[PDB]
């Protein structure tokens, strides 16, 4: 008088988008007749075994067949039974064949849609791809939607990658550090899924015009160095550039700054030695052009 | 590659098309969107290839818009 054996046969006798018709045969009852039966499933996104829901809600001892409801479409699943008796619940049945689910139309719109920078004449389009469970079909893709804040219709492509995070869109009517209207969604073979919600994104900036003036510089020991200049489109940061006498300028260091600190100190010098020191501006879009160089010793 | 952004102005479709079973030239491509505009009873004011697979693409990307 003990609990029940374990069901056998575990087949799916069909599938859809979100349920699935399962049969199998019974096992021992252990002297105790099998009063009901239950279920459970595992796909690669679930906690190993997981529990269902199912149609009749109760399957009885007399039920060799129930239909699993409320499962993810384009997904991968695989199916036990459970006999329970009076005593208690048996062991569970060995896993059927594993059955992907039939696809749809995804149902939600890519995370975290965002973007900016790039270089000037560029609009940069970005959001969070869709993980795989979300998909629901294969030959999932995005569309990008975007305008000038304010504009009658929409600029439009199909970016076909499952894995695509960022569209990048350039063109010479592109204004510097503009406002656009930008909403992403999302397709797959069964259709189109929803757009999200409109956002505003702006367009790159343009590089630094000028450059630096009045660049200066002392040391301060045999290998530290303080570097000074003058400030000036809007300026992030300088960037400096330094190489020493028997060197070239393009094989060089670069060191960058951020805000409008105006002072900078580099480190890692050689004693007794004599160095060309460049000043640059810089924000998102790239560098501007360089001061006139400076020489210092340690 | 990068997909051509189509303009879409007010009361037009976006619409496109893939199969990556297959590697269709420029012109099957073309007549695609011409015959799907058609029979929604649009003409066909912007499309462009997508996917490459010489001169064969997987997909296509068109824009309707009513007549007259």
């Amino acid at each position: 008088g003990s609990p029940p054996g374990p069901p056998t046969s575990i087949h799916v006798e069909e599938i859809t988008d979100t349920t699935a018709t399962l049969s199998w045969r019974p096992g021992p009852d252990n002297h105790s007749p099998i009063t009901a039966y239950t279920i459970q499933a595992r796909t690669p996104f679930s906690l190993g075994w997981q529990a269902v829901s199912t149609v009749p809600e109760v399957v009885g001892g007399s039920h060799l067949t129930a239909t699993v409801i409320e499962l993810n479409p384009w997904v991968e699943y695989e199916f036990r039974v459970l006999a329970s008796n009076a005593v208690g619940t048996g062991e569970p049945s060995k896993p059927s064949k594993k059955a992907r689910t039939k696809d749809t139309v995804p149902k939600v719109t890519p995370a975290n849609v965002s973007g900016g920078g790039g270089s000037r004449s560029e609009l940069v389009i970005t959001w969070e791809p869709v993980p795989e469970e979300l998909q629901n079909g294969a030959g999932f893709g995005y569309v990008v939607a975007f305008r000038p804040f304010g504009s009658t219709g929409w600029m439009q492509a199909a970016v076909p990658s499952p894995e695509a995070s960022k569209y990048v869109f350039k063109n010479e009517t592109i204004l510097p550090f503009s406002p656009f209207q930008v909403k992403v969604g999302a397709y797959n073979n069964k259709g189109e899924g929803p757009f999200g919600p409109v956002i505003t994104i702006y367009s790159a900036e343009e590089e630094p015009g000028r450059a630096p003036s009045r660049l200066r510089a002392k040391s301060l020991s045999a290998s530290d160095v303080e570097v000074s200049w003058k400030a000036l489109k809007r300026v992030l940061g300088y960037e400096l550039r330094y190489w020493e006498k028997n060197e070239k300028e393009d094989a060089s260091s670069v060191l960058r700054t951020v805000g409008n600190r105006t002072l900078a100190i580099i480190q890692g010098l050689k004693g007794s030695s004599t160095y060309y020191i460049t000043v640059r501006a810089y924000n998102t879009a790239g560098t501007g052009p360089p001061s006139p160089v400076v020489n210092i010793t340690t | 590659f990068v997909s051509d952004a189509l303009l879409v102005p007010d009361k037009c479709k976006f619409l496109h098309q893939e199969r990556m079973d297959m590697c269709e030239s420029h012109l099957h491509w073309h007549t695609v969107a011409k015959e799907s505009c058609g029979d929604r009873s649009m003409n066909l004011h912007d499309y462009g290839m997508l996917l490459p697979c010489i001169d064969r693409f997987r997909g296509v990307e068109f824009v309707c818009c009513p007549m007259e």
